[PDB]
């Protein structure tokens, strides 16, 4: 795959999905480009046939994330589970994980 | 189709099935000789399976007619998805009978939790894969354009529409791509895209057919 | 920066712009060679921009330094954010004129309900994302350390300051990290961290810059 995780795997619902991973990237994959509207927010703009695979970040969502406020920032999600996402790697239950990159997305809206 | 339920045989006669060797799109009936699909379901070759039910068991209602004319939106875009939306010319028109049947086109746009029917024969399942032999269906509702672009930041167009479950569980998946989302007897939706499926905040978003009348209509005039 | 207004064209000659490549953190210039931001803005290679306003425009008032030395707290805690401060000695020295100018440390701390103005080139929304081009401006009070400690309970430390409102609404954010907070012409704190952006009871918490003039001046003598 052009990727080797994404956070944000754009995915069409045929057999098979034909994916794009919009993860924003800096020093870019075959194709780097600019993302619909700001021009500033580069993604890799190569399409992949099948299952997107893994998250990069270490949580499916968070509700309590407490960030820096550098961009990327880096965050750490406190929400407490019954089973950490396959990605976080110290699941103590919470995942104490320290993510470097995009605020992640909340699990309940608000 | 994920937690949604097996439709009665035949109770969706508009809803087709579009094979070029196998199963990979659906699609609506919304004229004897036209079927409207997402423009990313595309294939040089389709062939359009009316009155459906179990897709690997011969059971006597089925049509099998093959498009004759595969027009895809002017401006669709394969990387954002806006307008994804295909209209499909069958070789020779399709009978109409009790299980084989048109969907009306939008009269206008559907508003914020309008009750609608999706349907297809897509994934069941939000975590690996168990594909259906006999068309799903589920009832869910149209979401604010507000709760839709929450859901998806700086990917909603104008010609996109969120419809399902902010709490996940239900929603459309891979195999339902093309297929309807009908709202008080009108095609309100075409299955598109998300991510992944029945996802938490992450509900499956559509074509927003009330804003392709105009372009459905012209096309087959010309056609 | 959420629920502030644009700044006026050079109107805050102290504040600059940390790019690697890109905007990634904000800085304040308190010596012709010294720019003081937050320690986890650290990169190995930095480069200071000042007499900004329109970050994605050359206008022809700015100047671009890299920088030639970074240093960050040595008791600065990554997992807690504790001890947020670092410096940053210019490779040459910038020109002090209108449009860049420096700003005086604090005479002694800043009393609660004193009202300050942070600012800086991050985000603008509260939910979804909005990065400005032009650098962005904000009006907020001081918070009382009992405030500060309710809304964020055993994680705010002696040198640390919540200052905005607790209503939410009003606050810095992503892109913001390392930029000012300038009350009565003097430096109190540097945008550091939070529970989300602009939240209610989640006000912006600052690395308190009235804890570490004597750190600030003596790394300063003696690089
Ligand atoms: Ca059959
Ligand atoms: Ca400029």
């Amino acid at each position: 795959r052009p990727w080797k995780c994404c956070d944000e795997a754009v995915c069409t619902r045929s057999i098979p999905p034909i994916c794009t991973c919009m993860d924003e990237v800096f020093e870019c994959c075959k194709s780097c480009g600019p993302s619909m509207g700001d021009p500033s927010r580069r993604i890799c703009q190569d399409q992949y046939v099948g299952d997107p695979g893994p998250i990069c970040r270490p949580w499916e969502c968070c509700d309590k994330a407490i960030c820096t406020r550098s961009n990327p920032p880096t965050c750490r999600c406190v929400d407490e589970v019954k089973k950490c996402a396959p990605t976080c790697k110290t699941c103590l239950r919470v995942c104490i994980d320290s993510y470097f990159g995009p605020v992640p997305p909340r699990c309940t809206p608000r | 189709i994920v937690g949604g339920y097996t439709c009665a045989a035949n109770s969706i006669p508009y809803q087709v099935s579009l094979n070029s060797g196998s199963h990979f799109c659906g699609g609506s009936l919304i004229n004897s000789q036209w079927v409207v699909s997402a423009a990313h379901c595309y294939k040089s070759r389709i062939q359009v399976r009316l009155g459906e039910h179990n897709i690997d068991v011969l059971e006597g209602n089925e049509q099998f007619i093959n498009a004759a004319k595969i027009i895809t939106h002017p401006n669709f875009n394969g990387n954002t998805l806006d307008n994804d939306i295909m209209l499909i010319k069958l070789s020779s028109p399709a009978t109409l009978n009790s299980r084989v049947a048109t969907v009306s086109l939008p009269r206008s746009c559907a508003a914020a939790g309008t009750e609608c029917l999706i349907s297809g024969w897509g994934n069941t399942k939000s975590s690996g894969s168990s594909y259906p032999s006999l068309l799903q269906c589920l009832k869910a509702p149209v979401l604010s354009d507000s709760s839709c672009k929450s859901s998806y930041p700086g990917q909603i167009t104008g010609n996109m529409i969120c419809v399902g479950f902010l709490e996940g569980g239900k929603d459309s998946c891979q195999g339902d791509s093309g297929g309807p989302v009908v709202c008080n007897g009108q095609l309100q939706g075409i299955v598109s895209w998300g991510y992944g499926c029945a996802q938490k905040n992450k509900p499956g978003v559509y074509t927003k057919v009330c804003n392709y009348v105009n372009w459905i209509q012209q096309t087959i005039a010309a056609n």
